């Protein structure tokens, strides 16, 4: 099925010819086009005054890179090392000791900020969820030293907020 | 000695080399130009500035990930500046201004910073320090700022006996103070003998002297290859151009060689002539 | 079976073996393979010095029109003789099916330079040179694009590694933009993956 | 009805508090939105959401001076929220935080620090590892 | 649990506190190191040993899918107690 | 083993071509270090031209040649156009070192150079 | 909008497309959040009792490409297709 355009021809009629010489030397269509854009002058804009109406989202963002931990407990990594398996540019970087318990743990877990291309797929794949992608977007940092995160930096950036991350995965630990 | 000290194969760019530099004021010219060549070698280079942050912003990016970095320091305290040297293998003392202002004349610039500065590296624990001053800097007349530079060099030769008191002729670059004064003028000529030296032989001889050692205590002074007149400079300059009072007084006063001390060859790096580096240098004329 | 199997169509699948065996018959002097995958497209596998008839017999001759062309990458498998191979993939108007003329080439020896007969092959042959090295005799225009005008190597070789042999940085010394050898932050640590224990069974070449 | 309008919002200057209030959120930014009161929070700032307004300017808020000690009378920053109210104010539920408030875990800040680059107080990266080839001292006896 | 280095400075979780001979000491001027305040080790401490009077018992970890996987340990030691690898939390048998 | 090759015969074109294009480089450099503005006297331009002819100079097969009279050919066309800037006649020179020398004694204090 | 009569005239005067209507401020259909937790189902896999991987096993079915001619009067010449049929002007609203 195919619907062409432009083929219709100039009806040598007067009318419509007296209709095409008034459109050029009465400038109708430009007047025409003036009343639509003052049309949309006098409605209301739709801007937010930013700094204190922030945007609308979805409670699957992906933003700040937080650690979780157990419910009045210790850490959630293994160090599995999934993550960096699964990393598209190779930003997570895990070195991996046992403390003096047995069970096994860390010793640095590093995130490259810049390197972060923010798929998820270190989302998907954490068996325990441990890595989570937080939930803002506010990083805005001076010098490229900061943009390197610890693991220690991770943890006190899950200790800064977990409420928010909880109420999350709640919300949608359904669909993924 | 401690890792992360021991050199590491190749140079530059995170290829981390021995030395951990202190490096005065360089938000001027020869600072810059050292900080460059230290980013080249790739060392870590501690900066402090009184000034805006901007300066170094712009001065700022030669270094590589992390490896400069800045902090803030005044000449009237110690806090500073022993917090500039808590862990530093070597540091350089290159500081000055060119004409008096309110807070400090050319008194108290060359007298007030290397006495604390020399007293807090002794303590402190530092190797290797390196400090400029001028060529024929002496207690003789016509200039309160070479004799002042002669005050300095007899407190940073009595205090700290295990330096390397160096200095060089009249430099000269791309952002260069007298021969831009020389470009940027308006004139009258006598016979002055004078050698200027490129700046890049300079600072490569101090780098050579900052990662060398068993060469220290041997005060240096810098040697340019042509030592020609004065009113043939201007004149070559003004060729090169196209075109037909403490610092006016330096520059016709007197400038000569000092056999008694060695120079560039006696540590190893080919001098560069100012015909060369002039026409490669001498832009902004007209058109 | 049923579900979750993509279905094949052995329609397409015996007009295309008539179809080759047709081509085979008809050009006996440049055809060494005429292959069809289980997906029903046809992989004709070509000697380099028929490469202009094989095109202009192609293009024409109203059994097959085959006007469009698209991609060309000469893929580069070592372990042969001849290294590179020119895929040419052809598409028509009024018959709707898809042809891949697979010839081979090594480093050195031009092909004929399908540009006089596909106006379309002239900025894909710049970028074959540009980024292989096949050459490309009687050939109005080859330079480089994709690549700087400063830059050697013929990156998409396997023998030109991930990292680069030159890497900008900026100096003041110069006050221009020069070139260092590499120095990495990080080390890209590749991973082992060829997992032993053979997915396939189908496939098993015969050993020795 | 014309002179409806300029009467009907000569009232929402007036539902702010008065002139002074009025002007301080006036020179602030903008708003003059006021009128719902939705919720107040420790370091004292507030919460308004309309429902005569759209979808973006739903929900708004106003800080208070002095924080953190740090004269943010001028210069309000992002991340001067608390995350539930972070949750509320992205639009991220139906909610306010007055209908679930807490969590189950005894470790979470009282002060929720805000964006802390440039300041006296920023972050570092440094390596969580300790000594790598354990370098050997050499003994502290003298031999001739 | 901090320790009284010579440095002054914050020991981490894990023993990587600096020297004497350190200029990471120098690049931390000015700027605070933040380190964890609430550590992992001494947060098993403040748990209190479970019992639960079966044999082989299972452990999931607070909820369905928000957790760990399921995970069946024995008790079959008559003095050493129960280890979940992946919780971390304790458990004995009851006669 | 059935070879095609590119332009030449045998060597004598190749000395040809290469000859031909040495002239061409010849008369090309002064042309481009008064319009770039560069930095360089005219003779240093020339010497490291015929260094990098003599570089190669252990080539033996004529289609190397005539491959390396083509790759030398499309980048004299791009430095007689403007179409090259500063950075890249830079990048063909060394003004920044790479210092190391062959000495086996400074390949033993700078580390692991065989 | 929510204002009064005579710029509301001049908006459809100036654009007789019954502004009000479709405003492109959206006020109703702001989702209603805090959703019912969705039950996923699942259709032709994990069926017990006949889920065989076998029969389904459709990553092994791939074969090698059939080969025809190498180098190691019949009537014919059929094309690679049939012809494909020429179209038709749809029914909605064509031109002319
Ligand atoms: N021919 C030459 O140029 C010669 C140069 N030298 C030395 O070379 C160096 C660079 O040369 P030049 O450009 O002329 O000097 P500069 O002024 O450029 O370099 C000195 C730097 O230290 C800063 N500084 C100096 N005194 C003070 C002070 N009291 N308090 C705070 N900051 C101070 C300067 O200004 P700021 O504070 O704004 O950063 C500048 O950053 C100087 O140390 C000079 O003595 C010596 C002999 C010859
Ligand atoms: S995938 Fe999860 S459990 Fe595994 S190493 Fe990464 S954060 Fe830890
Ligand atoms: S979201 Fe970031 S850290 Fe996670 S896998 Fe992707 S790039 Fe890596
Ligand atoms: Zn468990």
């Amino acid at each position: 099925t195919y619907k062409y355009v432009n083929l219709r021809e100039p009806s040598m009629d007067m009318k419509s010819v007296t209709d095409r010489a008034a459109q050029t030397l009465l400038w109708t269509e430009l007047i025409r086009g003036l009343g639509m854009t003052l049309s949309y002058l006098f409605r209301e804009p739709a801007t937010i005054n930013y700094p204190f109406e922030k945007g609308p989202l979805s409670p699957r963002f992906r933003g700040e890179h937080a650690l979780r931990r157990y419910p009045s407990g210790e850490e959630r990594c293994i160090a599995c090392k999934l993550c960096e398996a699964v990393c598209p540019a190779q930003a997570i970087t895990i070195e991996a000791e046992p403390r003096a318990d047995g069970s096994r743990r860390t010793t640095r877990y590093d995130i490259d900020m810049t390197k972060c291309i923010y798929c998820g797929f270190c989302q998907e794949a954490c068996p325990v969820d441990a890595i989570v992608e937080g939930p803002n977007f506010e990083f805005s940092t001076e010098t490229h030293e900061e943009l390197l995160y610890n693991k220690e930096k991770l943890l006190n950036n899950g200790d800064k907020w977990e409420a928010e991350i909880a109420a999350n995965i709640q919300a949608d630990y359904l669909y993924r | 000695l401690h890792h992360a000290v021991i050199p590491h194969g190749k140079g530059g760019r995170s290829s981390v080399s021995g030395i951990v530099a202190t490096v005065f004021g360089a938000t001027g010219f020869l600072g810059r130009y050292l900080v460059n060549h230290l980013g080249r070698m790739g060392s870590q280079v501690i900066v402090p500035y009184r000034c805006e942050p901007y300066d170094t912003m712009h001065l700022r990016p030669m270094g590589d990930l992390g490896q400069i970095i800045f902090m803030d320091w005044n000449g009237r305290d110690k806090d500073s500046i022993r917090r500039a040297v808590e862990h530093s293998n070597v540091v350089i003392n290159l500081v000055g201004r060119e004409w008096e202002t309110k807070n400090f004349d050319f008194e108290d610039v060359f007298v007030k910073i290397p006495q604390a500065i020399a007293q807090v590296s002794k303590e402190a624990g530092v190797e290797k320090f390196i400090h400029i001053s001028h060529l024929n800097a002496d207690i003789k007349s016509s200039s309160k700022y070479l004799r002042n530079k002669a005050v300095g060099e007899k407190e940073v030769r009595e205090t700290f006996p295990e330096a390397t008191i160096i200095k060089p002729a009249d430099i000269f670059g791309r952002e260069d103070r007298f021969l831009n004064y020389f470009a940027n003028i308006r004139s009258l000529g006598k016979k002055t003998v004078k050698q200027p030296v490129y700046i890049v032989d300079v600072t490569k001889g101090i780098i050579n002297a900052i990662k060398d050692p068993d060469a220290r205590g041997k005060t240096f002074a810098f040697v340019g290859p042509n030592r020609y007149l004065l009113f043939d400079l201007v004149q070559y300059v003004f060729a090169v151009a196209h075109r037909p009072r403490d610092k006016v007084e330096r520059i016709h006063t007197t400038d000569r060689t000092l056999p008694h001390l060695p120079g560039l060859e006696d540590l190893g790096v080919q001098a560069t002539p100012l015909e060369l580096k002039a026409i490669e240098v001498l832009r902004r004329h007209r058109t | 079976t049923r579900p979750t199997v993509r279905p094949r169509n052995d329609v397409a699948h015996k007009q295309l073996s008539a179809f080759g065996e047709y081509v085979a018959e008809i050009l006996p002097k440049y055809v060494q393979q005429v292959q069809v995958s289980c997906f029903s497209e046809l992989e004709i596998c070509i000697h380099p010095d028929g490469v202009i008839p094989v095109l202009t017999f192609l293009r024409d001759h109203s059994n097959a029109q085959f006007k469009s062309l698209a991609d060309l990458t000469a893929v580069d498998i070592p372990t042969r003789q001849n290294r590179f191979e020119i895929v040419y993939n052809l598409l028509s108007l009024r018959f709707n099916s898809r042809i891949r003329v697979k010839t081979y080439t090594d480093e050195l020896t031009p092909v004929e330079s399908s540009v006089s007969v596909y106006k379309a092959a002239n900025w894909y042959e710049r970028e074959i040179w540009d980024m292989f090295g096949v050459f490309f005799a009687n050939h109005p225009d080859l330079r480089r694009i994709l690549t700087d005008y400063g830059f050697e190597g013929h990156p998409f070789r396997k023998d030109f590694p991930l990292s680069g042999y030159v890497e900008l940085r900026y100096d003041d010394e110069v006050k221009r933009v020069v070139a260092e050898p590499v120095e990495l932050a990080q080390e890209f640590r590749k991973f082992d993956l060829n997992s032993p224990w053979e997915a396939f069974p189908a496939y098993r070449q015969p050993p020795e | 009805e014309l002179l409806q309008v300029l009467k009907r919002g000569l009232q929402q200057v007036s539902g702010h508090g008065g002139l002074r209030g009025y002007l301080r959120v006036l020179f602030r930014a903008n708003d003059v939105r006021v009128g719902t009161l939705v919720g107040e929070d420790k370091y004292g700032n507030k919460y308004y959401e309309d429902n005569k307004q759209f979808f973006g300017r739903h929900r708004w808020v106003i800080y208070t001076t002095e924080m953190n000690g740090k004269n943010t009378f001028w210069d309000v920053d992002g991340s001067m929220v608390p995350p539930e109210w972070h949750r509320w104010l992205h639009c991220m539920t139906d909610d306010p935080p007055t209908v679930k408030p807490p969590t189950a875990r005894k470790f979470i800040w009282t002060n929720h620090k805000f964006n802390l680059s440039g300041t006296p107080q920023q972050y570092v990266p440094y390596s969580t590892t300790r000594k790598k080839i354990q370098e050997w001292v050499p003994p502290s006896t003298p031999y001739k | 649990g901090v320790r009284t280095s010579p440095t002054g400075e914050k020991v981490t979780h894990t023993g990587q506190v600096y020297d004497d001979e350190d200029y990471r000491r120098v690049r931390f001027v000015g700027r605070q190191k933040e380190v964890n305040e609430n550590f992992a080790i001494d947060l098993i401490a403040e748990q209190p040993v479970s019992q639960v009077g079966s044999r082989v018992i299972s452990c999931d970890g607070g909820g369905g899918a928000l957790g760990h996987p399921r995970v069946y340990i024995n008790l079959d030691k008559e003095t050493k107690t129960g280890t979940c690898g992946y919780c971390g939390l304790q458990f004995r048998q009851q006669h | 083993t059935s070879v095609k090759p590119i332009f030449s015969r045998d060597m004598n074109e190749a000395k040809r071509r290469v000859r031909e294009l040495y002239r061409a480089w010849y008369r090309e450099v002064p042309n481009t270090v008064h319009l770039f503005q560069l930095d360089i006297s005219v003779k240093q331009g020339r010497d490291k031209v015929r260094e990098m002819f003599k570089k190669n100079a252990h080539v033996t097969d004529p289609r190397v040649v005539d491959l390396l009279v083509i790759k030398g050919k499309m980048e004299l066309e791009e430095t007689i156009n403007v179409w090259k800037q500063r950075t890249h006649v830079m990048r063909f020179f060394h003004e920044t070192e790479a210092p190391r020398p062959k000495d086996f004694l400074s390949k033993f204090y700078v580390g692991h150079d065989p | 909008a929510s204002a009064t009569r005579l710029i509301q005239g001049l908006r459809n005067w100036a654009s007789g497309r019954d502004l009000q209507a479709k405003l492109q401020l959206r006020y109703q259909e702001i989702s209603k959040r805090t959703q019912p937790p969705p039950k996923l189902p699942v259709g032709p896999s994990h069926r017990l009792s006949n889920n065989y991987y076998c029969a389904r096993d459709g990553r092994r079915e791939a074969m090698p490409p059939s080969i025809v001619m190498s180098s190691q009067s019949e009537k014919k010449a059929v094309s690679p297709a049939p012809p494909i049929k020429r179209w038709e002007l749809s029914q909605d609203e064509p031109y002319l």
